[PDB]
């Protein structure tokens, strides 16, 4: 309250604010205890919701995650207080106002993303809501940084039951068995990004696409650039890409980096 | 075709 200036709304619990400290631009998520899922223990065995846990372990320094700066405890909630680039805006309402991107841009961004979610599972975290809604573009730096961890969850080898992300980027093996396995479901939502970039808007709205495994272009997309796509939205998530596949993937060769991705594509 | 966000 005395700590950070609070400022109007952005979305839906999400306000502006400023650090009284140094006047640094900051965001305030609000969270109620009642509407709480998943809660975690802190190195320190204090009892905080899941998304404080994993904004922790992903919060050392590379800057392809919003960084959790404080939090603090109320009767009723927590309030959270994360990094604010400025100017900002969303790769939802980028793509939207833009369409369909060059496949140059979308190679930058895709490989940012690729670089904040292996961040996430070094640090033992799984997002399980990678979408263009969940990725701010810093437009000066040309930076994408992954926000909403509240979906989130502990990294682990072994089989998730539980799913509370967005079902258009689900895999089929959630859709149809309530059962996937983290980095073969990251990877899949990945796909259904990478089409969202270079085709204006995501592939799949009903279950039966989903799990049909038929991938139509509507839109002018290179033959590697489709090879990628369809390889991350194999069915079987054995037959899916790792990490390390996609970024040899001939598709992601020769990126730019940040700050010429804002000075040829942003400025 | 009709562009829309998805709750989580
Ligand atoms: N059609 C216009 C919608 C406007 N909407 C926006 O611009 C934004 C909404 C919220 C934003 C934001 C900025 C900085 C940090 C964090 S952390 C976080 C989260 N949910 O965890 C969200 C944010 S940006």
């Amino acid at each position: 309250e005395s700590q950070y200036q609070v400022g109007p709304l952005l979305g839906s619990s999400v306000y502006s604010g400023i650090r009284v400290s140094d006047n640094l631009p900051v965001a305030i998520k609000h969270v109620e205890k009642d509407r709480i899922s998943d809660w975690g223990e802190l190195p320190n065995g204090t009892r905080v919701p899941m998304e404080v846990v994993l904004l922790k372990k992903v919060s050392s320094g590379f800057s392809g995650v919003i960084r959790l700066l404080d939090w603090f405890e109320r009767p009723d909630s927590f309030v959270l207080i994360l990094e604010r680039p400025e100017p900002v805006q969303d790769l939802f309402d980028f793509i939207t106002e833009r369409g369909a991107l060059q496949e140059e841009l979308a190679r930058s961004f895709f490989w940012q993303v690729l670089e904040a979610v292996r961040h996430c599972h070094n640090c033992g975290v799984l997002h399980r809501d990678i979408k263009d809604e969940n990725i701010l573009i810093d437009l000066n730096r040309g930076e994408l940084k992954l926000i909403d961890f509240g979906s989130g969850a502990l990294l682990k080898d072994t089989v998730y039951t539980d799913f509370d992300g967005t079902r258009v980027y689900s895999p089929p093996e959630w859709i149809r068995y309530h059962r996937y396995h983290g980095r073969s479901a990251a990877v899949w939502s990945l796909g259904i990004l990478l089409y969202d970039m270079v085709c204006g808007d995501i592939p799949f709205e009903h279950d039966e696409e989903i799990i049909g495994g038929q991938v139509f272009f509507r839109q002018r997309v290179s033959s590697e650039c489709q090879h990628l796509i369809r390889w991350c939205l194999a069915l079987r998530p054995s037959d899916r890409p790792t990490f390390e596949e996609i970024q040899n993937h001939p598709w992601m060769q020769d990126v730019l980096l940040p700050q010429e991705t804002a000075e040829i594509h942003l400025h | 075709r009709k562009r829309r966000r998805h709750p989580s």
